[PDB]
């Protein structure tokens, strides 16, 4: 099984250098080429650079102008962002191409990506608030509950329900960044009124925050 | 400087129908055919659909086909499914790898059956009020086509403090869900009685309210 996995995305202040790593498994980097790409929130995909596993060939996008350095080890390829600016906030993906020497094609293997955030703010774990409806006179056999996950930095957080055992129809909305620099999102779930209570489990790896909120 | 231009976003396609989008390069791609197409959904990596203009990627449905050469290329999706709702990117490859570049993307919106949303509203719990800032959350569930959201507080339209966030289309029924939040200070919040969220879908509106002090 051929796989790629990127790591090292984290929060940095502008100007603070950052190195991302793509770890390969099930094939040899020397037989292929490896390409870095990113996507800033709201913007499109953007090709950054390429390293050929078989040669001394390596190129950066014309616009890079020394903004990035790419290198390898025996099982990884790396991307260093030499002096990050807020514009480099993005998810970075690693991709394998065919053609080890000079000439590449067919980018058919991709990692899940790693998330880089460039900001002058300090990391901050989320506050978690239960969302329950006001409730009317005609009782329902079903109810929709939720959790508001507010004021965290950097993305991402994960939200589960009842430790993963409640998933049917869950809606977790895309995060939005407030003018504070912090992010918020909500997640809601519908369940029979008889099955309550229901607990949202929120985790924020960047601060190793884990919070459960039982919604009443 | 090699520039790729794709069909303007969004493109609408009916379920079961055919849609063709295009990509035009300001100069010839390598060998006249180095042009790859990718599907991109939020939270997921790019997925190769077509490479070298017209070759179907392994394991990809033949409902996807690409054509073109030189500087103009198309991607055609037939038998369109809700699962196809995504942004599609072309990637032009040139003699010098340093010139390689993606187009700006074409978002394909898949047209299912229209459905009015059911709307929910969530007052702030006691613990949020104590922080001095509150968030009132309105949710529009399971709807199509797009909606607009209006907040009214004690009969007065709100113009600030609102943020909206929309899920991708459901891969089975093409519907969206939407979150709309109104943020206020705890004292502002305590100065009003009636909070209303209004979700409008053309000539249809769905309205949901609560009165602070009934919960
Ligand atoms: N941008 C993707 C296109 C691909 O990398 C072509 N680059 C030039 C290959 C030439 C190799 C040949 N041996 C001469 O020299």
């Amino acid at each position: 099984q051929e796989q790629l996995k990127e790591s090292g995305g984290r929060l940095v202040a502008p100007g603070t250098p950052l190195t991302l790593t793509c770890t390969v498994s099930g094939f040899d980097i020397s037989d292929y080429a490896m390409i870095w790409v990113r996507q800033a929130p709201g913007k499109g995909l953007e090709w950054i650079g390429i390293i050929y596993g078989g040669s001394n060939k390596l190129a950066y996008a014309k616009w890079a102008k020394g903004r990035f350095t790419i290198s390898r080890t025996s099982t990884t390829v790396d991307l260093k962002i030499t002096s990050p600016t807020t514009e480099d906030t993005a998810t970075y993906f690693c991709a394998r191409g065919y053609g080890s020497m000079d000439g590449y094609d067919r980018l058919n293997l991709w990692g899940q990506g790693t998330l880089v955030t460039v900001s002058s703010g300090q990391p901050k774990g989320p506050s978690v608030f239960p969302l329950a409806p006001c409730c009317g006179d005609t009782p329902s056999s079903t109810v929709t509950l939720g959790c508001l996950v507010k004021g965290y930095l950097p993305e991402p957080v994960t939200v589960t329900w009842n430790s993963g055992t409640l998933t049917n129809g869950v809606r977790t909305f895309p995060s939005v960044r407030q003018s504070s620099g912090l992010y918020s999102l909500s997640s809601v779930v519908s369940v029979t009124s008889s099955s309550q209570p229901v607990t949202c489990n929120v985790a924020h790896p960047a601060t190793n925050t884990k919070v459960d909120k039982t919604v009443a | 400087a090699a520039v790729l231009t794709q069909t303007p976003s969004p493109v609408s396609a009916a379920v079961g129908g055919t849609v063709t989008i295009s990509c035009q390069s300001s100069e010839t791609v390598y060998r006249g055919d180095w042009l790859s197409w990718f599907q991109k959904k939020p939270g997921q990596p790019p997925k190769l659909l077509i490479y070298d203009a017209s070759y179907l990627a392994s394991g990809v449905s033949s409902r996807f086909s690409g054509s073109g050469s030189g500087t103009h290329f198309t991607l055609t999706i037939s038998g369109v499914q809700c699962d196809d709702a995504a942004t599609y990117y072309c990637l032009g490859g040139y003699y010098d790898d340093a010139d390689d570049t993606f187009g700006g993307g074409t978002e394909v919106v898949v047209k299912g059956d229209p459905v009015a949303p059911t709307v929910l509203i969530f007052p702030p719990a006691a613990d949020q009020v104590a922080t001095g800032t509150v968030t009132i959350v309105c949710v529009a569930n399971k709807y199509f086509p797009d909606v607009t959201v209006t907040w009214e507080v004690d009969g007065t339209t709100q113009t600030t403090g609102i943020e909206n966030s929309k899920t991708p289309q459901n891969s089975a029924d093409c519907t969206y869900n939407l979150s709309s939040t109104l943020t206020l200070t705890s004292t502002q919040y305590n100065s009003h009685k009636e909070y209303t969220c209004k979700v409008t879908q053309g000539t249809t509106s769905v309205v949901q309210s609560f009165n602070r002090g009934d919960c």
